């Protein structure tokens, strides 16, 4: 009946691409505007660095 | 969080691995203490849950003790192992609180690398730490109550 | 003037800048563990 | 023998890296331990004389003086020999 | 809690909540006493001290050296 020796599962996403569940995401996503914003930080104000 | 890595610097050469400085570290520290604490974080307290480590042979291991559960975590971190021997002492002497040890230690870290960007030094923080921890075990000390009235081993019971 | 003694050599002043510099890098990187306020240097 | 001075002297080495705030009980703890114990005049004294045991686990606060000295090994037990004796007189053995 | 350390002295049911707080089966304020919750005064001691020491190990650390193996 079947096509051959065996079968193997389907993943429903496409093969490399990334998802996350639970509250580790948004906290990834808020350490990297963080990271973002370090750069930036010593930049504000009339004694700032270019 | 850290990003753009640092560059080797041709004017101090040193044998090994590069040098780094400035606030990297206390960041790198912290986010290697939270690599750790967010492993120990889901399972305290009954309402807690834990997780399971392979051993690459079939085999595996369910715990829940935050010194076995760091024990099989080798943590190549310099910072890391730290708070992977405190567990190993945690549990050789007391046998409780192994969990809310590194719990609060991660804790600690956070505030103090916030506080040490809010431009007040280590040494200031650390005699802020002091002082309120000899307070605090003296508040201890006050909030005891010695067992009395007690029907039989009720209150080793309990407890356990 | 011309008849100044020019030493022929700047491959000497050259190599004692090349050493300071490396000295003083390792020297200004145990400059902030000094003092009460110094810090600890974990290796 | 002035126990003002070389007190305060000694915490402002121990003030300036990490246990300094048990220096208090640590400073005193160093001069008795080189003044009264190593040499008493000049010339000559000693940092072998001194022991430092190293052990894991405790508190920073669990650090206090000895009187006599004290072993860093431990007994074998396997035989099923005493481990604390009362007015007991320690000789050293040297042979096997 | 603060209600119960603020308090005179004289308060018998204001002093009592020093004694009780979070509950993690029924989810409300109940008493310790009655839900039988209760550890030692040792696991306590030298917890904090312990965590103290952790804490200066890290936080007094400014630069990271690293040697390559041979
Ligand atoms: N039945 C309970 N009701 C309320 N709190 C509890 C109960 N059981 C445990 N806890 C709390 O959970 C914390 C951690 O407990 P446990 O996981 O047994 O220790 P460890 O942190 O060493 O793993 C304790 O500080 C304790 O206050
Ligand atoms: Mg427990
Ligand atoms: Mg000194």
């Amino acid at each position: 009946m079947n096509f051959g020796s065996q079968t193997p599962t389907i993943v429903v996403l496409k093969e490399g691409t990334d998802a996350s569940q639970g509250k580790g995401q948004i906290i990834s996503n808020i350490n990297a505007c963080v990271a973002v914003q370090e750069a930036l930080k010593p930049t504000l104000g009339p004694l700032g660095s270019d | 969080m850290s990003q753009l890595f640092n560059n080797s610097r041709s004017d101090t050469l040193f044998l090994g691995g590069e040098k780094i400085s400035g606030d990297d570290i206390r960041n790198q520290n912290v986010l290697a203490t939270m690599a750790v604490a967010n492993v120990v974080k889901s399972s305290l307290g009954p309402v807690g849950l834990d997780k399971m480590l392979v051993d690459d042979i079939g085999d595996f291991t369910v715990t829940n003790d935050g010194a076995t559960i760091l024990s099989l975590l080798d943590v190549q971190h310099p910072a890391g192992k730290i708070l992977v021997e405190l567990a190993q002492q945690q549990d050789r002497e007391i046998g409780d609180g192994t969990t809310s040890v590194v719990i609060i230690a991660s804790e600690l870290l956070k505030r103090a690398n916030e506080l040490v960007k809010n431009k007040i030094h280590p040494t200031t923080i650390i005699t802020g730490f002091r002082v309120a921890l000899r307070e605090a075990i003296r508040f201890i000390n006050e909030v005891l109550s010695t067992s009395v009235d007690t029907l039989g081993k009720e209150t080793l019971i309990n407890i356990a | 003037p011309s008849n100044a003694t020019f030493k022929n050599k700047e491959k000497p002043q050259e190599v004692r800048k090349a050493n300071i510099i490396a000295a003083r890098s390792v020297a200004d990187a145990i400059r902030t563990s000094l003092g009460p306020k110094g810090m600890d240097k974990m290796i | 023998s002035d126990r003002e001075q070389l007190v305060r002297a000694a915490s402002t080495s121990l003030s300036s890296k990490i246990v300094s705030q048990y220096s208090s009980f640590l400073a005193p703890l160093a001069v008795d331990s080189v003044l009264k114990i190593s040499d008493e005049n000049s010339k000559n004294v000693d940092l072998n004389d001194i022991r430092l045991v190293k052990k894991v686990g405790g508190t920073i606060d669990d650090t206090e003086m000895i009187d006599g000295v004290v072993l860093t090994q431990t007994a074998i037990k396997s035989a099923g020999g005493p481990t604390r004796k009362e007015k007991a007189k320690i000789g050293l053995i040297q042979f096997q | 809690h603060a209600a119960s350390q603020m308090a005179k002295p004289e308060d018998v049911k204001r002093r009592s909540y020093r004694n009780y707080g979070l509950d993690l089966i029924r989810g409300k304020i109940v008493d310790e006493i009655h839900a039988g919750v209760l550890e030692p005064t040792i696991s306590k001691v030298k917890s904090l001290k312990s965590a103290l020491e952790a804490c200066v190990a890290i936080l007094r650390i400014d630069t990271m050296i690293t040697v390559d193996p041979e």
